[PDB]
């Protein structure tokens, strides 16, 4: 869901506490699902925010 | 429902992650706390996604 907060000019808890982009961002964003790589049935709590 | 003669703290509403969609079209949610209105009309309904 946060993959939308990533884009420039956005706002939110992710955009206001941990990771924030600039308004004039020039670059490229790439994203792919890694559920099978980094997800477990018991809960892969290694990822925090 | 007409809301009037009160103080609205929209910060808690924005901070609630339970909302899948939130979009303000004439204002920004952050500025809402600092902006006073004449009267509000909360219209509720259930729709298909």
């Amino acid at each position: 869901d946060e993959v939308r907060q990533i884009a420039p000019g956005q706002t939110g808890k992710i955009a206001d506490y941990n990771y924030k982009l600039p308004d004039d961002f020039t670059g490229c964003v790439i994203a792919w699902n890694s559920n099978n790589l980094d997800s477990k049935v018991g809960g892969n709590y290694n990822y925090l925010y | 429902k007409r809301i009037s003669n009160c103080v609205a703290d929209y910060s808690v509403l924005y901070n609630s992650a339970s909302f899948s969609t939130f979009k303000c079209y004439g204002v920004s949610p952050t500025k809402l706390n600092d902006l006073c209105f004449t009267n509000v009309y909360a219209d509720s309904f259930v729709i298909r996604g």
